[PDB]
């Protein structure tokens, strides 16, 4: 996986290393999951979600 | 916004609306709890620098509804290389003097890295724009935040389908030829808003465009993702006295 293709299958932001190594990460407020790739928020408001809406599929 | 549609109130959690003396200024976009992105050129014009004001939670503005919250803005910082009264590097970070508390109604939207903006983000077809401008050219503006889906151009092809400033490489076009959708004047400063896989991104800014929903010409906004890294490192600096500041740029 690098990260120019499908975001190197990262749900967030994505770095390329050395060989074929790619690390995932996720904003602030969000923490990433044992799967390497999806984020799930650590605060109540995280950035770019909102809120009446993520409520009504709670 | 011309041809689009109320934003039902909150879901529009990251728009600021910009005030001078009461009256409407422009718009901006929420990126964290004290800090605000809009356009250069909305302060082209501005005489005491201390009586500009943020509000956040706002929606209708004939009524007050208690979502609203107000703040002083304590620096509003411009790249070196903007210019007055032209369109190139049109973006301003605005400090405000406390931080705004997040809520329902008051929501940051995130400021991508750099790499993700260029890489996915630029390639996302649609995204929304939004603000409290004109509903019509030489039409009145909006009393209810109003919201619009916009497609985005590559450049060479926004040259190619219209029939003037250069489009930068600090720039890109979104919208319609056929007048019926736009951004205009008074939704300057607001944000261009970009869904990925759940989360919505900062990827620009209302900045310039003809007359409002002109036939043969498209809005253009500021390219975010050039300024990522000049925004990131003003984040971290102290603030200094006197409202303007201008900061090198790269
Ligand atoms: C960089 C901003 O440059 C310009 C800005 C503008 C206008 N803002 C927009 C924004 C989005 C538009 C869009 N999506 N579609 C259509 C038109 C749109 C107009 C604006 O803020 N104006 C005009 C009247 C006063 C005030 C101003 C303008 C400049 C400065 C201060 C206040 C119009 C021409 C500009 O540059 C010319 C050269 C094309
Ligand atoms: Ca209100
Ligand atoms: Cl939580
Ligand atoms: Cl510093
Ligand atoms: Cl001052």
């Amino acid at each position: 996986l690098i990260c120019v293709n499908e975001n190197g299958g990262c749900e967030q932001y994505c770095s390329d290393h050395t060989g074929t190594k790619r690390s995932c990460r996720c904003h602030e407020g969000y923490s990433l999951l044992a799967d390497g790739v999806s984020c799930t928020p650590t605060v109540e408001y995280p950035c770019g979600k909102i809120p009446i809406l993520e409520k009504r599929n709670a | 916004i011309v041809g689009g549609k109320v934003c039902p109130k909150g879901e529009c959690p990251w728009q600021v609306l910009l005030l001078v003396n009461g009256a409407q200024l422009c718009g901006g976009t929420l990126i964290n709890t004290i800090w605000v992105v809009s356009a250069a050129h909305c302060f082209d014009k501005i005489k005491n620098w201390r009586n500009l004001i943020a509000v956040l939670g706002e929606h209708d503005l004939s009524e007050h509804d208690g979502d609203e919250q107000s703040r002083r803005v304590a620096q509003v910082i411009i790249p070196s290389t903007y210019v007055p009264g032209t369109t190139n590097h049109d973006i301003a970070l605005l400090r405000l003097h406390q931080p705004v508390v997040l809520t329902d109604h008051v929501v940051p939207l995130c400021l991508p890295e750099r790499t993700f903006s260029e890489r996915t983000l630029a390639f996302v077809r649609f995204s929304l724009v939004s603000g409290w401008g004109q509903l019509l050219d030489r039409g009145a503006t909006a009393l209810e935040l109003m919201v619009l889906n916009v497609p985005r151009l590559m450049t060479q092809d926004c040259l190619q389908q219209s029939r003037s400033p250069n489009i930068t490489e600090y720039m890109f076009c979104a919208g319609y030829s056929d007048g019926s959708k736009d951004s205009c004047k008074g939704d300057s400063g607001g944000p261009h808003a970009t869904h990925y896989r759940g989360t919505w991104y900062l990827t620009g800014i209302v900045s310039w465009g003809q007359g409002c929903a002109t036939v043969g010409h498209f809005g253009v906004y500021t390219r975010v993702s050039q300024y990522i890294e000049w925004l990131q490192k003003l984040m971290r600096s102290e603030p200094r006295p006197g409202v303007l500041l201008r900061a090198p740029f790269p």
